[PDB]
């Protein structure tokens, strides 16, 4: 409950930032 | 998708490591 | 006491009563009785008939189809003990399919040795459930009495209360009682076996069931342990050598028994250990002189031959006649249909064999748990194999579980072929154990040994997953176990979950929610989430493996501890039971029950109380025209499931463990509103329940209604009257009218009203048309609660 | 147009992926440009598309941290058609830093949707944009939480030029950015567009033109797009494709084709155009790819070659299914869904395989399975497959159930409850007799666990009630009678005439267990039944079986018995209204249970006797209102008995009346000729039988009074009165004889010249003695007498005033 | 007549076939 | 033994009196 | 503790325990 | 180490503090 | 991005690191 | 110091790691 809107980009953004976000290829 | 995962429910590091490549 | 009477040995009679005249001078039969197909037979013939010498029978009593016989009690009237040395199919005591018999009669019978009772197919048979069994028979559990009179129906029973003691089967006393004549003779529970005299003096040690003078062996009914020259002792002593475990001989007796079988057609009795034992065991010869057999100094053992070389154990009968054999010139087939365990006797009468020449077969031994009681099984020659070449056997046991204990345990199989099948708990690491053991890996072929049948009920993973990720929630509960992977990653099929509430901790193993979860794809902990789940209760969840055959492999799963997890606490639910009720016009007493949910410990109450605003369409209506009859009482979500993708202040007071309340310093006859809610949590950010909603008024005073204050008047010139009274600005609630009674002095008695606006508008009341004379007027104001006492008299002149 | 066609596509993580947009001047889709965090002002002055002219679906824009302006991004952006909108938008730019202007500004035209601007601290700029010169609905556009309405950032209009418009009150100049202005073409050029001088451009341009009245040159065309031309519609042999262009059939065939060998929509022409697919009713041909109409119902081909199947979700895709161009092997580790999401399957171009399926008692889900080719089969050559079947009892009801395969062998192994009786009559009705070959088929695990012997049980006497039934079958026996430990009872009520046991394990299927006979005709008798519904019962037999097995069981074939009928139930809620002054409108509805055929209705109604304590009550006093109206262990007991019986036997011996009205199909009812404001009671029935002694309900009570008379309270009839000498009158007045039910008293109001008007009540009672009224000692005058008949309806009409001077 | 012959009824059958000379049994 | 004889297979009235004195 | 703890609950309730003394979490046993 | 502790098995106050500084 | 501070801190450190660990010494 | 760094100053995730094991 505490991570949904901003909050979960920005911490989503934290475990990850040089691997990338998936996309389908 | 990550929203009923997340914030609906309960979801830790596990799956936001899951979210990336 | 002696046994005056022959040894009689145990007889069979048949179609006719012409043979009960060998019983006439026996007190104790050494063998069985069976009295048995009686046909031609009538109850007149068996009324002068008795035997009141027997005593005791050493093997058992065998009664099937004699017809016109009522009861046994005119036919063994001192029948005590019987010691069951030899039994029939297990049952010391059978009575099949006896028609016309209704009572058995056999007061005086105390002890059972060994066996157990079966009556069945007496449609007839009443005063069964008033025996006691427990002071008869050590054991009950084998006890087998069904398809009777007293089951099918509720024939009646006659108890010699009035003094026959009552004692409880399962949880109420009932009196126990043989006949409507005689009842079960208990004696106290300090002597359990030695017996009791009439008056509860306990009997000598060596007493059993019955004596006359307590305190002398010389006075025992039966004999404990032994019996020698009316004398019961505890052994035989010397040079009197034991004999069928009841009774002591000399050795001339031994040796005429031994002599008579020589030139006879047998049991040639020896000699060993002090006992007239029939053959003595493995390793002993008997001579040539004496009777004594000594050891041999080779491997002689006691070879026990089979009838065609297939011999099949069903029974205790069945078994005993292999006791003290250790090696068999035949096949064992082991077919106990029973549902009851037996290897307690198994034990002592199987156990003592080593080889066996034929084939090992199980055939739907229901109770077998294990074949632990084979104690000295070493080698199975399998030379006679069974039809398909095998030499090992076990199809349809529904409880075998384990077939010995391999760590222990030694095995040799030569020859043959095993088989297992529809073995439902036990599962193939066993079999693969003994095959491995025995040394038969390179005999069998496919389908020898099913896989799907054996031990699809039982769970022998032998292998452990570890929970890598518990969280907790309000209904949901999240897992992850680390990844489980066989020697080929294709056999694992995936993850079953077994959840299941269990409040206390203690919890069996193997109701049972299951869950299926794919196996991972090839970090990548497989995981789960269970969701509907209520607050505040522990679960019991625990992992186990799904694999495939693995028949050339030796893949057995594996599986994780039971973890116990509770979900935390919510908002509890809404209170229940919500009453309010008035006892004083002060106070209101409010009763709750706590809510349906309490989806956690709840700590304190919370309730709101406050004072309503009255209508206001009661002040501004009229309350004497008629029909007065006053009342009593979205695209952030979108964006980001688009976006990421998934690799592959009221008065109030916290009422603390209480469920009743009394409120005071309210207003009298005054509604109220009360919300209550319930809190499961106080100090970090309190949470509690919806509010329940509940209104009470109080009870009325008895004075508020009164008028207060003397009775004012004015008089105009046309003997127009204005009458004045101060109204009781705090009554019941609130005052919706007044009553004017003014009379004529001799004259009727008139009614005029007084509402609220007519008083408020016209300061008062005004009456027209009062003629000179002396008036009375008394005065009532109705308020909410009802009729206030009348004024003084209002005296005056116009 | 300069460039490629450009698919649609996304840019993620860095702007190396950026560059794919170099040789580009159209997208065909969608563009999106999201999560872009390792990036820095320096990475975007030096980077621009200006080839890229129009957008068709929709642009994307979403946490590109290090950019502050689009002017240079997209300098020549000017149209998005919106064919597919980003959830009805086709602008969306959400949370931006560092962004702070717009500067698109050769945006001209949006064809739909709408554009949400949001949580941008840092944008300024919008208040010089007027959306109603681009969009077509500015209604829905969501532009908040921006930089302009909660600061005061600086917005430089390049006045001095930029044209100034009203957007709710006041003039306020437009434009892009603090160089450009927000042109506005002439209102004659409504959407031509305008050139430097604001000239109508042709009637298919669109945004912008080169030259003015000329399709060659404008830059977006308006309708469809043609070799540099703009068009109106597409000219033959030339079919609409993406609502934008216009192409031959070649292309349009090649993209068909590659998506038939790809991972997609597989193309299809309709009405000169290449939509994704056939509409409703419509289906595609080999030969050419016109949607010619099959059929309302098409042959719903769907594509997959090889697919398992384990839950509800991945037997989603197969819902609606007709054809299934590949193979399936249904594996479910688990009903109703089942037969939703399936079950409209006829033909299957592969195998189809069932492994070890734990929840499946049967395959009539497979409902309208005919056929199979089976041109790919199952390694072993094998097109159906079985194995390790749990709990599966039956594959199809083939007395009706038509399959067949074309080729193929069979496999059948390790079923331990499936009867080879339907093993055997999988060959003779899919004709493969001869087509398998040895092992294929196990003889001795199939079926461990089926009495599938079913000695044919016949019934022999029934009898019915109208609760109870009585059953009775011919006695079965085994070999050994020990064995029989005794029948189970079925019963189930079934409307439909075609019920077999089909049910999970779950079923209803009411059993009763019957106890062997004493040894006369077993028989049971049934409690509790519905009357008039149909039941189907069967009875099977409980035995032990064998060592090897040999149940030797014995069946009886399902039976339908129809339980007769009784009197039916009460109707509910009658209604009785009256609509009328002698009319009254009757309802009711339909009995909870008929208990069989309803053939009429029996309705009563009796006229309701007022209260005769009315007419002995005086209303002239006080009180003047006026109310107006398990096994296991039995099986191991019985062979334990048997088992000691045998070794007795073995040991022992030695081989040496109303008005009423008859309803009939209807449910309403009218009654005339009562009188008005007159009680009356209904009595209500219903009746499913009527020559032969009419079984019919209870009564049903309900009450109803007719409508008043609005003339019936009025007094008619001249007042006569009389005078005395001492001025005493006598008033005396006819009643309404046929008043509203009845007059309860009557009111006077009589007035003297000079005086009020007085009042004066006369009871029943009083009215009855004196004939009407005795008033006297009259002051002397003149009077008037008016009288009004009170009733339960309410007050009447005032007789003539009686002028007489005293 | 030939039926199988077991239980109760067993013990029915072999007293029609004799009774009136009696059961055999080892001496 | 005898049922052996005549439950699992069928007796004649020869085969019941071997039972009989 | 009540309940079980793990990953950012764990390291979140070891902070609230160890205070400002601060403290060091090496999962990787 | 902590996981095998807190994690898998539960924990108190006791031996959570023995992983402060 | 705007500082975290508190146990906001420790948890974007859990989330950074993860597995491997990290050091928190306020000291 | 980590809570001044990350406390009066902003943080990059650079920070973050570089007190990372």
């Amino acid at each position: 409950q505490h991570l949904c809107g901003s909050h979960l980009v920005e911490a989503l953004y934290l475990v990850c930032g040089e691997r990338g976000f998936f996309y389908t290829p | 998708g990550i929203v009923e995962q997340c914030c609906t429910s309960i979801c830790s590091r596990y799956q936001l490591e899951n979210y990336c490549n | 006491h002696l046994y005056p009477g022959e040894v009689c040995p145990g007889m069979d009679i048949r179609n006719n009563l012409t043979r009960l005249h060998e019983l006439e001078n026996c007190s104790v039969i050494e063998g069985h009785l069976q009295i048995l197909l009686m046909f031609k037979t009538r109850p007149e013939d068996f009324r002068d008939l008795s035997f009141p010498k027997l005593i005791m029978i050493t093997d058992y009593l065998l009664l099937f189809r004699v017809y016109g016989l009522e009861s046994l009690k005119d036919l063994f009237p001192n029948l005590t003990v019987i010691r069951g040395s030899r039994l029939f199919f297990n049952y010391a005591l059978v009575i099949f399919e006896m028609v016309h018999l209704k009572e058995l009669g056999l007061y005086n019978l105390m002890n059972i040795t060994r066996g157990s009772v079966r009556i069945e197919k007496n449609n007839e048979l009443c005063y069964l459930a008033t025996i006691d069994w427990s002071r008869i028979l050590d054991s009950v559990e084998d006890n087998y009495i069904v398809l009777n009179k007293d089951d099918n129906e509720e024939c009646g029973d006659v108890c010699p209360g009035t003094n026959c003691p009552a004692t409880v089967i399962n949880g109420q006393f009932v009196e126990r009682c043989w006949t409507h004549s005689h009842c079960q003779k208990v004696c106290p529970t300090i002597c359990k076996s030695h017996g009791c005299t009439a008056e509860g003096l306990c009997c000598h040690k060596e007493c059993l069931g019955n004596c006359s003078e307590p305190d002398d062996p010389t006075k025992c009914v039966a004999c404990r342990n032994f019996y020698l020259d009316g004398q019961c002792v505890e052994t035989c002593p010397p040079p009197y050598y034991h004999f069928q475990d009841w009774r002591c001989v000399n050795f001339s007796f031994c040796q005429d028994l031994h002599f008579k079988c020589r030139n006879s057609r047998c049991h040639q009795y020896v000699i060993h250990n002090n006992k007239c034992i029939p053959e003595c065991p493995s390793g002993y010869t008997m001579n040539s002189s004496n009777l004594m057999c000594t050891p041999c100094l080779g491997p002689c053992p006691k070879v026990c031959q089979i009838l065609e070389g297939e011999k099949t154990i069903d029974s205790v009968t069945s078994a005993q006649e292999l006791r003290g054999c250790t090696v068999i010139n035949g096949s064992l087939i082991i077919n106990i249909r029973g549902g009851n365990n037996l290897a307690a006797e198994l034990e002592a009468n199987l156990g003592l064999i080593e080889e066996i020449s034929g084939f090992l077969k199980i055939r739907r031994s229901y109770a077998l748990v294990s074949l632990s009681f084979f104690r000295k099984l070493h080698l199975i020659r399998g030379e006679t194999l069974e039809i398909g070449n095998y030499s090992f056997y076990a199809l349809d046991n529904q409880n075998l579980r384990q077939l010995w204990d391999w760590s222990k345990h030694n095995l040799t199989i030569t020859q043959g072929k095993l088989f297992f099948h529809y073995n439902p708990k036990l599962c193939l690491s066993e079999i693969h154990k003994m095959e491995e053991v025995s040394g038969t890996k390179g005999r069998q072929e496919r389908n020898d040994i099913a896989l799907k049948t054996n031990g699809d009920q039982a769970s022998c993973e032998n292998e452990l997953l570890k929970f890598s990720f518990i969280r907790t929630s309000f209904d949901k509960i999240l897992l992850r176990w680390e990844p489980y992977w066989p020697p080929d990653f294709r056999d694992l099929l995936g993850f079953m979950l077994f959840y299941k509430e269990a409040p206390y901790q203690n919890v069996t193993e193997f109701s049972w929610t299951v869950v299926d979860i794919d196996p991972p794809q090839r970090p990548s902990h497989p995981g789960w989430l269970m969701r509907g789940l209520k607050p505040w209760t522990q679960y019991a969840i625990f992992v186990k493996t799904l694999v495939t055959f693995s028949d050339e492999r030796r893949t057995y799963g594996a599986k994780s501890d039971i973890i116990y997890v509770q979900t935390d606490a919510t908002n509890p639910s809404v209170p229940l039971d919500p009453i309010s009720v008035s006892n004083s016009s002060s106070q209101i007493i409010l009763k709750w029950k706590p809510p349906s949910d309490p989806n956690g410990n709840i700590t304190h109450y919370l309730v709101y109380w406050e004072r309503q605003a009255e209508d206001s369409e009661l002040f501004e209506l009229d309350y004497c025209l008629k029909g007065l009859k006053l009342p009593s009482r979205t695209f952030e979500d979108y964006l980001h499931n688009v976006v990421f993708v998934p690799r592959p202040h009221r008065p109030f007071e916290k009422v603390v463990n209480k469920e009743s309340l009394v409120i005071s310093g309210l207003r009298h006859f005054t509604g109220y509103r009360i919300e209550l809610q319930a809190c499961n949590q106080d100090s970090p950010d309190e949470r509690c329940s919806v509010a329940a909603y509940v209104s009470a008024r109080t009870m009325p005073e008895a004075k508020a209604d009164d008028i207060v204050g003397p009775v004012t008047h004015e008089i105009f010139e046309n003997n127009v009257v204005h009458l004045m009274w101060q109204e009781p600005k705090e009554p019941n609630g609130l005052i919706v009218l007044y009553e004017v009674s003014y009379r004529r002095y001799g004259d009727e008695e008139l009614h005029l009203c007084v509402s609220r606006k007519h008083f408020a508008l016209e300061r008062g009341c005004r009456l027209r048309g009062l003629s000179p004379g002396n008036y009375s007027v008394r005065v009532r104001a109705t308020s909410l609660a009802g009729n206030g006492s009348w004024t003084e008299p209002t005296y005056f002149y116009v």
